[PDB]
């Protein structure tokens, strides 16, 4: 799903800061993104992040 | 880099060092110098980015530990990026930085010439990556500006190496079957230069490629001399 996969950087090799949902951690959590490919759970800020994965704020 | 070496200050004059100040400043991207105020890097390492006005340019660098608050830089004034550009995957990742002034050619920054779709008998087979990407997957930005000498592929053998993607005619691949040596997470943007007849060819921007130096998996390289009328028409007022 979107707030279900884990951060994959991509094929890319730049360095650009992002966001993804850790399930486990059951909140939102920084990872580099290498600026193609990977998947739905990147997102450009943490509050984006929490609201479209954090729980009821 | 990934199974490089140290490089000396003045080695590389045309590297420069992408470096954004949001959310905070940090290392982005590699880029190469090509003209006074022109800057040839990658369309994806401005992933998100909405205004040039977070990025700085560092020229004539080393150590990333050189750069300080007090450290000079060249603001961007444009970002300019391939019309065509729509996953560095599928190719036309390339993109211009246009500096808010221009570059004093020194020892230490210089341009680095272009290829050229009239140039003769040309055969790379002295070809250098550079940057301070990730040394393995999983890494961090390092200090000082790695090199690594890698062969050019072919781009048939380098389109059964990767059978996922459709390795076009507008990219290049650089690598050892056996791999080793490869960019990695941080050079994007970098200069993939290859000597030719003793001078300096930008034959290469650093793109992707799976992983990071894995046999049978070569690093996938923006193909310049594709793209020189784009630049050249960009580069024009």
């Amino acid at each position: 799903e979107v707030c279900s996969e884990q951060a994959e950087t991509g094929p890319c090799r730049a360095m650009i800061s992002r966001w993804y949902f850790d399930v486990t951690e059951g909140k939102c959590a920084p990872f580099f993104y290498g600026g193609c490919g990977g998947n739905r759970n990147n997102f450009d800020t943490e509050e984006y992040c929490m609201a479209v994965c954090g729980s009821a704020i | 880099i990934v199974g490089g070496t140290a490089s000396v200050r003045g080695e590389w004059p045309w590297q420069v060092t992408l470096h954004t100040t949001s959310p905070t400043q940090r290392h982005l991207c590699g880029g190469s110098i090509i003209g006074n105020q022109w800057i040839l890097t990658a369309a994806h390492c401005f992933y998100g980015v909405e205004s040039p006005k977070i990025l700085r340019v560092y020229s004539g660098i080393l150590n990333q530990a050189e750069i300080k608050e007090d450290t000079s830089f060249f603001g961007v004034q444009e970002i300019i990026i391939h019309d065509q550009y729509k996953m560095a995957e599928s190719g036309y990742d390339i993109a211009l930085l246009k500096l808010e002034t221009t570059v004093n050619y020194a020892d230490s920054q210089r341009p680095i010439s272009l290829p050229s779709k009239g140039d003769r008998n040309v055969i790379y087979t002295d070809c250098w990556v550079t940057g301070w990407g990730y040394r393995k997957l999983r890494d961090k930005i390092q200090n000082t500006l790695q090199k690594a000498k890698i062969p050019l592929v072919t781009n048939e053998e380098c389109q059964k190496r990767y059978r996922g993607h459709k390795i076009t005619h507008k990219m290049i691949c650089a690598g050892y079957r056996e791999g080793g040596k490869d960019a990695c997470k941080g050079d994007s943007g970098g200069p993939l230069s290859c000597k030719h007849n003793e001078v300096w060819h930008l034959v290469g921007i650093t793109s992707w490629g799976e992983g990071c130096a894995q046999r049978e998996r070569p690093g996938v390289y923006t193909n310049v001399v594709e793209y020189v009328d784009w630049i050249l028409e960009k580069t024009q007022a």
